[PDB]
């Protein structure tokens, strides 16, 4: 609603070169790049302010930028290194008020030396215990979504065709399913959680829906196992009497 | 332009306290003080503050510069769940922002009448997974110990029309030892968490 980025998940080569957007709808005219990494918070990149102007911030160094159009503020990886993994943060503010930065929803990028990992998450819905609706009145929908990698995945609830957002929880940090593995694959739960009463209408259908971003169509692939490319994975449950 | 200290390091609070969240800042042209909230990754703006003992109130937030003292104070009364974040304070020195390490704030409901139990769903399709739930906030959930068993930290949702949060905790495996009678042994769960059979 106030400022949006290029996709909130990216994962790409070592030596490649990254291409990150920043547009926003708030006709500002300062923008700025950020990263934001465990322990540091966040550093500035670049900023721009205004239409083709540029000045470098604390930690330019690997990157470059463009403002080619006031709506837009372009971040360039020349040569994606390892340690350019990080979370990419974007912000814009008026003119009279540069420090009040409003910020976009940022884009996670990892950086790998190839992609043989990437693996799509499979998907099970499962169903509410007769001994909680019984004891509680309330039933619980747990969808687990499991084998995946990397972590870059969205969960969602839909309830007769509609997303869902009350009576929902997912896990904020998912499991590495190999804790001692540098490439464990992760898996996530979450709940949804309804009165017995609409649980137990039949007609009333649950879906898990996990948004996967993995591969895009340019990506190469030249192993047996299905490409593991950008794909929604869902399970599904209809209520029962 | 050196430096932005926050205090408390991070805070863990019942729904309904009030808690007052401080920042000292030692820069050279300061101009102004700002507070963010980060829920998950991305900051949202709160407050500017340019001019000392002028609170600015938004809803339950309210903050205040003094700078004389050098501080700025950000007090969030009536605390609910979704108040739940990093704070982060940083200052302005006409150049550029300065950032502090930021308060981590948890906020865990309040459960009045807790329902501990752990109950074993089934699978819509054809494994199966363990739901520890209705315990009350204080009640800490122990990662696994075995690495073939998967256990997730606690969650809590809010059934808002009901005005009701609940607690909860996933336990599954596909090994053949394992139950929902022993999924949270690691745990430490009340003595009268309910086992249906």
């Amino acid at each position: 609603v106030k400022v949006t980025q290029s996709s909130r998940y990216l994962v790409k080569r070592t030596g490649e070169k990254v291409f990150l957007e920043c547009v926003q709808d708030m006709d500002h005219e300062n923008m700025f790049w950020y990263r934001q990494d465990p322990g540091l918070g966040l550093r500035l990149i670049y900023f721009s302010y205004d239409v083709k102007m540029k000045e470098k911030g604390d930690i330019p160094e690997g990157y470059s930028v463009s403002r080619e159009k006031k709506e837009r503020f372009s971040l360039i990886l020349e040569s994606a290194s390892t340690n350019q993994t990080s979370m990419y943060l974007c912000a814009s503010s008026p003119s009279g008020y540069q420090e009040t930065q409003y910020f976009g929803p940022g884009t996670r990028l990892l950086v790998l030396e190839d992609l043989k990992n990437v693996f799509p998450p499979e998907v099970a819905v499962f169903e509410p215990s007769e001994a909680e609706i019984s004891h509680t009145q309330k039933a619980t929908l747990v969808c687990l979504a499991t084998g995946f990698y990397p972590d870059h995945v969205e969960l969602s609830w839909w309830v007769n065709g509609k997303e869902v957002h009350s009576g929902v929880c997912t896990d904020p940090q998912p499991l590495k399913e190999q804790p001692a593995l540098n490439d464990s694959r992760y898996a996530l739960s979450s709940r949804l959680r309804v009165s017995a009463t609409f649980w137990q209408n039949p007609r009333n259908h649950f879906r898990c829906q996990v948004q996967f971003y993995g591969l895009s169509e340019n990506d190469e692939w030249t192993q047996d196992r299905a490409k593991p490319v950008t794909q929604i994975v869902s399970a599904e449950a209809w209520g029962r009497a | 332009e050196d430096k932005v200290v926050q205090s408390p390091l991070s805070l863990v609070v019942h729904e309904g306290d009030t808690v007052t969240l401080n920042c000292s800042y030692e820069v050279t042209n300061f101009r102004s003080l700002l507070w963010y909230k980060q829920e998950k990754k991305a900051p949202t703006f709160l407050f500017m503050l340019t001019s000392s003992g002028i609170e600015k109130k938004s809803g339950r937030l309210s903050s205040i510069l003094d700078k004389k003292e050098l501080s700025s104070i950000l007090n969030i009364t009536a605390t609910q769940t979704g108040d739940s974040a990093i704070y982060l304070c940083a200052a302005y020195n006409t150049d550029k922002l300065i950032f502090g390490t930021g308060t981590r704030l948890q906020v865990f409901p309040n459960i009045q009448n807790p329902d501990p139990a752990v109950y074993q769903l089934r699978d819509s399709k054809s494994k199966s997974v363990c739901l520890f739930t209705d315990f009350d906030s204080q009640t800490n959930v122990s990662q696994s110990k075995d690495s073939d068993v998967y256990i997730t930290d606690k969650c809590v949702l809010d059934m808002r029309s009901m005005d009701f949060k609940s607690n909860s905790a996933v336990a599954w495996s596909n090994k053949s030892d394992f139950a929902c009678a022993n999924a949270f042994n690691n745990s430490i769960i009340p003595e009268d968490t309910f086992f249906p059979s």
